[PDB]
RNA sequence: GACCAGGAA
């Protein structure tokens, strides 16, 4: 019912190779030097360059076919710009306190390097994924 | 003014240029399905004959009879033979037309479709007479004689719809394109080296505002507005095709609720 | 001809209009079939004893997985092939009004829509995704194509995890019958019938998809660019002096014979291997060069059809034609055509063809490609008889 | 050899062939016409009494 | 009906290929696949 | 075609000039200069395989006959006329090919056998076969309803007639997936 | 210039009168 | 053998323009590409049906009985 | 030989309707109708129009096999809300659509001189 | 445009379909390969025009 | 099939609503696979249709001859003075929906040829017939109504 | 029905 992982990120690269509408980014985090991310993005939808300060969040719910309209008169959990919806399919022991995760939303993949938030990425299909700014 | 809209850009006795706005594409899809499909019309589709020397064998003119465009302004008086009374045909579903040919002169003789006549009563309505748009007037030339050729034939017309035949149908092309700046993306262009460059750009790029690159993809938007072009054979005159059309897939959307109802 | 188990399999009957015996497109493999006008035999078991014999032992599910290789005898191919690649790509999303037909045309489909990969603005669903509908769950493959990542960054390889996609294009490697197929394990893993569902399942999709989508392919797929052109003349251009060195080297007498060959049969090898490296480079330089919108190359990625090789000679050299190993004979004395000079050694004359598909070929390039053509002709009729008495 | 390891045989049928995206895989279309012609010889029996007579 | 009237036969050491003498004379192409295959030339 | 050096002025070049080929076709829209004309003028000579050893030949005569004292991308790679030895010209390379070959439009851009098939194929195409086809009583025969020429055409196809009497119709072709059908 | 050289065009109106003369079954009839 | 009525692609009504094509080249002596354009054919599959047409009747009009 | 006859792409067979309506077993207040004698021109326009219909959950058709003039429509919908009225809604919908479209371009083309 | 060059037996149009064959009175040589106690042959095949 | 050793038999037919459109109105009388061309290297089928697309916008007979100065790109050029694009495609809309199709299609005329082979005449059942004396298995051939 | 001959996926 609630959210899994909180932080702001920035943009150290965007790479678009070979693909005509998804790139993927490389960003690290402004709170964490051991906090970094790779995403594969949809551009066309939401587009980025590098030095964007995005902030993303995780969360796992906000099961049974999806509704489309009527979310005039919804709670959506987006306050967000862009909003995915993947599995966790990799738990990467990296050493140390250093952990990662592997998400894969129908395709666009990432990763996830980071430490403290062990107490809540768990390997669910209900994994949504936000982005702000 | 109401729901969709239309605008003429041009019109003739045989082309209707204009464009649809405010409308699902589906909609406006299928309105051309229907008006090339659908749309009910008189063509010769029996033939009986009497005498052929002609170096054309019988069906092959058969044939071609069937494709010479008859009057079929009034057609929606006439009954669908298959569902009138008589056996056979009659004057309330059908149509008898007649072709008698003989080679008269030494130079070749020609028959044209102007060389039908209506032998059935019409009950005076627009209905059988074939289409001449020809400049000398002769419409269709149907074949060829030379001396002892005589071609002796009857026809029998009945009404019908190109979903059976395609001789039934009323329009030829009917041209049809949107979002002539790909700002849809509903195709991604082929290229050597510049998208741009390689392919034309359409009339009617003139008719909306190009898309300017320091633009964000619009992935909001969605496909109204169709520049549609309809050409009429002549069976029906060319705005009929449009309003025919428009009607006869109301009356199916409306067959749809009638059966719905009957349930 | 029926050299094969697979060669007669047993069907279920469905009697349909028209006078063509209809069947599935991915049985076309294990038959030989093509519809380039080809007849097939069909018998009917008058035993109640005999359609089971059939329908136990020789139906077509039972059929896929064979014997012959310990693999899938059949696979997806064709426009299914060429077009799974295309749904599968990162690159491709899926409309709202799109996904629900995609969706119902699967004829299993448990009614629930799944949640879009992106949810706003504008949800969308991703080829993988709903091509994932057709594979059934417990469906579990990993395959790693060279130089892949868990975070496969060219989208290779291939992870299926509980029947649904994770990463990678779809293509002949993974829908194609292949050791490690997608079919090869959903048989061994489902029934030979929930497989042969599965086939039927992932065409109706694709082949919707694909008849949305369009796809084709003009003469200008076979188009090298400018100045790839230019660079594949002049690798050819090089490759020619190459030969005439080695040939001025052999004409003065200091070319030294290798092990085993003639002075002659020395000089050859170098000649035919220089004459073959330089085709091979124009080929990749061309290959290259085609970009990924390139219908061609598009149908070599998903393998569908065709083979760097047929780029090669559509777009930039045809190469050296042969006849029995060695390159073309003086028929005449001395020379190859009474167009050329005597004890002319040089590839012009011995059936180099310079030229691409596109630009076309010279009246003598044309001669000997025919030359070598006939060659071609007559021992695939040769190897065919040959073959039969051996398989008898 | 022609004889005898191998015949000619009633009841079969041979006729072009084309592919369908439609058809699943184990099917194969037969045209109205073969259907019409090859036969199978099935048993009066009381399953099917009603059934065959409607066929007859 | 005209290459059917400029049409060889050749019965029966390598009679099939595509000798370089027949440069002018006879089709490079225009040959039956198989049993008569390069033994049927058409001139 | 003959060749000689026999010129005064200049190099090596073909007995036959420009104002042969006026005398030809005036004789052409005549519808007296007839083949047997360049053939006892001696400008043009038969030649078997046997003696065809003992010559040399040059593909086309104006490209191969005067020396050199920019170039096209698009088109192919033409060797070269280095040689000064010259004895005949061929009359034109496209009739090393046979009747079937020479319906068969651009072949020297085709895989070498897809015109072997092609040239057994079109002989089992359909057309009009005869003029006087409606008065033979030949067991068995097809005839095309609409027969056309064809859009993309063969010079060789002149004397074979295939214009005016074809085997097939043009088709407006798309290479499309579609229904997968 | 009624003694020019000859142009590649030109070859088929030569052409053009061998099968005015020959016909394409010159062959089977002589 | 005689004029198709009607372009098999689109069916747009052909066959009463042979007669003025031909004559649109005789006696004007404009050319196909004009001639053809002048009879008001313009989608190309108008076009070859008139421009790649074989009047062969006109032929097999020349026998007798 | 095996052609089918023509009108079979649009007469009604005897003993057949235009709508069979049964009900999706897979899935809760969802339905499927099948029309018999239709193609793509009715098929689509419908589906696309469901798709207006903010009560409507799920909308699609299907040609099953092109040999046959039919497809398949299903529709799902929230609940209360009965499939089968809006199936009816959807197609007044079209007709008044079509209304304007028609009154419309009349009232146009009577506007030209040519 | 008949171009004739054919016979007609008993109504079908009959065509006499080239026959090759090696030229006479023409002298050739060949090795007689491994086995044969003959190594090289010169042969002419003579007749009477 | 084509001069190209193209053979092909139908697999089916559509009417022109169901036929895939170029905005002009135009749509194919005939529709082969892709996946024809690559395996093959059947290039000249390819020239024959740009050549022959622009021969019929022309009016002026196209010289497919084997060995001459015409080259794609000198055909691609006379075809975009047409106003078609420069190598034949075209982009075409799906005749079910009205959408635009994502690809571009090869599109232009190109000669082919109705064959002798034709299904009714191939088409062949039995079950139960007329048999060898000899032998008295069933006769052979279609004709005599074989097995 | 023997037998000969010619041509096809
Ligand atoms: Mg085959
Ligand atoms: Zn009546
Ligand atoms: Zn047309």
């Amino acid at each position: 019912s609630n959210t899994l992982f909180d932080d702001i990120f920035q943009v150290s690269e965007v790479d678009p190779g070979r693909y005509n509408k998804v790139c993927r980014i490389e960003a690290a985090s402004t709170t964490q030097d051991q906090c970094k991310l790779t995403l594969d993005i949809n551009v066309e939808l939401f587009p980025v360059a590098a030095q964007d300060s995005l902030t993303v969040t995780i969360a796992s719910s906000l099961t049974r076919s999806w509704r489309p309209p009527q979310a005039g008169d919804r709670s959506l959990a987006d306050d967000y710009d862009y909003v995915m919806y993947g599995t966790a399919y990799k738990f990467e022991e990296v050493s140390k306190d250093l952990i990662a995760v592997y998400y894969s939303f129908g395709g666009l993949l990432m990763r996830l390097e980071g430490n403290y938030r062990n107490l809540n990425n768990l390997k669910q299909e209900n994994a949504y994924l936000l982005i702000r700014r | 003014e109401e729901g969709p809209q239309v605008k003429i850009r041009e019109a003739s006795k045989d082309n209707v240029d204009f464009i649809l706005s405010n409308v699902d594409l589906a909609m406006a899809n299928s309105l051309r399905r229907v008006m090339i499909a659908e749309i009910p019309t008189l063509a010769i589709d029996s033939v009986e004959v009497e005498t052929n020397t002609t170096v054309l064998a019988d069906e092959f003119i058969a044939h071609r009879l069937g494709l010479i465009p008859l009057q079929s302004m009034d057609i929606e008086q006439l009954e669908y033979s298959r569902d009138c009374f008589c056996e056979d045909h009659c004057d309330k579903c059908s149509v008898v037309l007649t072709l008698q040919a003989f080679g008269e002169s030494e130079s070749t003789t020609n028959v044209y479709s102007k060389d039908l006549v209506i032998v059935s009563n019409l009950m005076g309505r627009n209905i059988g007479h074939p289409i001449i748009q020809d400049k000398e007037g002769n419409g269709v030339l149907i074949c060829k004689l030379r001396k002892g050729q005589e071609l002796k034939l009857t026809c029998v017309a009945k009404k019908g719809i190109a979903k059976e035949h395609a001789k039934w149908g009323p329009a030829a092309a009917i041209e049809f394109e949107y979002d002539p700046w790909n700002k849809l993306k509903h195709t991604d262009y082929w290229y050597e080296q510049d998208s741009a460059k390689e392919w034309p750009q359409s009339k009617n790029c003139e008719y909306e505002d190009p898309p300017n690159e320091g633009d964000p993809f619009d992935y909001k938007a969605q496909a109204d507005t169709f520049y549609m072009n309809v050409e009429s054979v002549g069976s029906i005159p060319v705005d009929q095709v449009v309003v025919r059309g428009i009607d006869t897939l109301q009356k199916k959307v409306a067959s749809i609720l009638l059966a719905l109802t009957q349930m | 001809p029926s050299l094969h188990k697979m060669s007669m399999m047993a069907h279920r009957v469905k009697v349909i209009p028209y006078s063509t015996f209809r069947l599935n497109l991915s049985v076309t493999s294990p038959y030989n079939a093509d519809f380039d006008g080809d007849e097939m035999n069909l018998h009917v078991p008058q035993s109640e004893e005999t359609r089971a014999e059939l329908s136990q032992l020789c139906a077509v599910p039972l059929q896929i997985v064979s014997p012959q290789s310990n693999k899938p005898c059949m696979g997806i191919v064709q426009d299914t092939l060429c077009g799974i690649r295309k749904l599968t790509l990162r690159d491709t999303f899926i409309e709202l009004d799109q996904v629900l037909n995609m969706l119902y045309w699967v004829p299993d489909w448990d009614g629930v829509i799944p949640t879009p990969a992106i949810i706003k603005p504008k949800p969308l669903w991703s080829g993988k995704q709903i091509l994932s509908v057709a594979i059934p769950n417990g469906i579990h493959l990993q395959r790693f194509d060279e130089g892949t990542t868990l975070l496969s960054p060219k989208d290779n390889g291939m992870l299926i995890i509980d029947g649904q996609i994770i990463f990678g294009v779809v293509e002949k490697k993974t829908v194609g019958s292949s050791n490690g197929g997608l079919i090869h394990v959903v048989t061994r893993e489902k029934g030979p019938q929930v497989c042969a569902k599965l086939f039927g399942n992932i065409q109706k999709v694709v082949n919707f998809w694909l008849l949305h989508n369009g796809f084709s392919t003009g003469i200008g797929d076979t188009i090298a660019d400018g100045p790839t052109m230019r660079e594949i003349t002049e690798t050819i251009a090089e490759a020619k002096k190459k030969v005439l060195d080695v040939t001025k080297e052999a004409q003065a007498n200091l070319l030294t014979a290798k092990h085993g060959m003639t002075l002659r049969e020395s000089f050859e090898d170098n000649v035919v291997r220089f004459l073959n490296e330089a085709r091979d480079k124009a080929g990749r330089l061309a290959e290259v060069n085609l970009k990924d919108l390139n219908n061609v190359k598009q149908m070599v990625m998903a393998g569908s059809k065709g083979s760097f090789i047929n780029i090669a000679q559509m777009s930039a050299c045809v190469g050296q034609q042969s006849v029995e190993g060695k390159r073309i004979a003086f028929g005449f004395v001395d020379r190859t055509l009474p167009h050329f000079s005597k004890d002319d050694y040089s590839p012009e004359s011995k059936g180099f063809v310079e030229n691409s598909y596109l630009r076309g070929l010279t009246p003598q390039e044309f001669f000997f490609h025919a030359m070598g053509g006939r060659e071609g002709l007559i021992d695939t009729a040769v190897k065919t008889a040959e073959t039969g008495y051996i398989q008898r | 050899r022609g004889n005898l390891m191998g015949k000619r045989v009633d009841f079969s049928a041979r006729t072009v062939i084309s592919g369908d995206p439609n058809l699943e895989l184990d099917q194969v279309g037969v045209p109205k016409s073969i259907a019409k012609t090859l036969t199978y010889p099935e048993v009066v029996t009381p399953y099917n009494i009603d059934r065959l007579t409607q066929l007859v | 009906t005209l290459s059917h009237l400029r049409r060889t036969n050749t019965p029966i050491a390598k009679p099939r290929q595509l000798h370089n003498t027949h440069w002018g004379l006879v089709c490079p192409a225009e040959t039956p696949e198989g049993q008569a295959c390069g033994l049927v030339k058409n001139l | 075609f003959i060749v000689e050096d026999d010129e005064s002025l200049g190099h090596k070049e073909l007995k036959v000039r420009k104002g042969h080929i006026a005398k030809l076709m005036a004789t052409e829209y005549q519808d007296e200069y007839t083949w047997s004309s360049l053939l006892n003028e001696g400008l043009v000579e038969y030649i078997d395989a046997e003696e065809e050893e003992s010559i040399l030949i040059a593909m086309q005569p104006e490209d191969l006959e005067p020396a050199e004292a920019d170039v096209d991308p698009a088109k192919r790679i033409r060797v070269s006329h280095h040689a000064t030895t010259f004895t005949h010209c061929e009359i034109h390379p496209s009739m090393i090919l046979g009747v079937a070959a020479s319906i068969i439009p651009f072949p020297d851009h085709n895989q070498s056998p897809r015109n072997t098939y092609q040239s057994a194929m079109g002989k089992q195409a359909m057309g009009v076969f005869l003029t006087n086809y409606n008065v033979r009583m030949d067991t068995m025969a097809n005839i095309l309803y609409y027969p056309q020429k064809p859009l993309g055409t063969t010079r060789a196809m002149e004397y074979l007639k295939f214009r005016e009497l074809p085997a097939g119709q043009n088709a407006i072709v798309a290479i499309a997936c579609y229904s997968g059908y | 210039d009624e003694s020019a050289p000859i142009t590649a065009e030109d070859s088929w109106a030569v052409i053009s009168a061998f099968f005015r003369e020959k016909g394409l079954v010159s062959q089977q009839l002589d | 053998m005689i004029v198709p009525v009607r372009c098999f692609s689109c069916g747009k009504v052909v066959g009463d323009k042979w007669e003025s094509y031909l004559n649109l080249l005789q006696e004007d002596e404009l050319d196909e590409g004009t001639a053809l354009s002048r009879l008001g054919l313009k989608r190309y599959c108008c076009r070859r049906m008139i421009l790649t047409h074989v009047d062969l009747i006109e032929k097999f009009l020349r026998y007798n009985p | 030989m095996n052609a089918p006859d023509r009108f079979e792409l649009f007469l009604l067979g005897e003993g057949e309707s235009k709508l069979k309506i049964d009900p999706d077993t897979k899935a809760p207040n969802a339905v499927v109708i099948t029309f018999e004698k239709e193609d793509h021109t009715l098929g689509n326009l419908i589906r696309a129009e469901l798709l207006n219909d903010r009560k409507v959950l799920f909308a699609a058709y299907k040609v099953e096999h092109p040999f046959f003039a039919r497809f398949k429509l299903r529709i799902q919908t929230t609940e209360g809300y009965d499939p089968k009225d809006a199936l009816k809604n959807a197609c007044n919908s079209i007709i008044n659509k079509l209304g304007a479209l028609k009154t419309n371009f009349e009232t146009e083309w009577n506007l030209q001189t040519l | 445009f008949d171009m004739g060059g054919y016979f007609i037996i008993n109504g079908s149009e009959k065509v006499l379909i080239a026959q090759e064959r090696s030229a006479g009175n023409i002298v050739q040589v060949f090795k007689k390969a491994a086995p044969s106690p003959i190594s090289h042959v010169a042969e002419i095949r003579s007749a009477l025009e | 099939a084509s001069r190209h050793g193209q053979k092909g038999t139908i697999g089916i037919t559509y009417r022109r609503e169901d036929m895939p459109f170029t905005a002009e109105g135009i749509v194919p009388d005939l529709i082969i696979n892709p996946h024809a061309i690559p395996s093959r290297m059947t290039v000249a089928h390819l020239i024959e249709c740009l050549l022959s697309k622009v021969a019929a916008l022309s009016g002026n007979e196209g010289d497919a001859s084997p060995f001459t100065d015409i080259t794609v790109e000198g055909i691609s050029k006379l075809l975009r003075e047409h106003g078609y694009q420069s190598r034949g495609f075209e982009v075409m809309y799906n005749g079910h929906t009205g959408k635009k199709l994502m690809a571009q299609i090869f599109f232009g005329p190109t000669y082919y040829q109705r064959l002798r082979h034709m299904v009714d005449d191939k088409i062949h059942a039995r079950a139960r017939g007329p048999m060898q004396v000899l032998t008295r298995q069933p006769v052979e051939g279609r004709s005599r109504d074989g097995g």
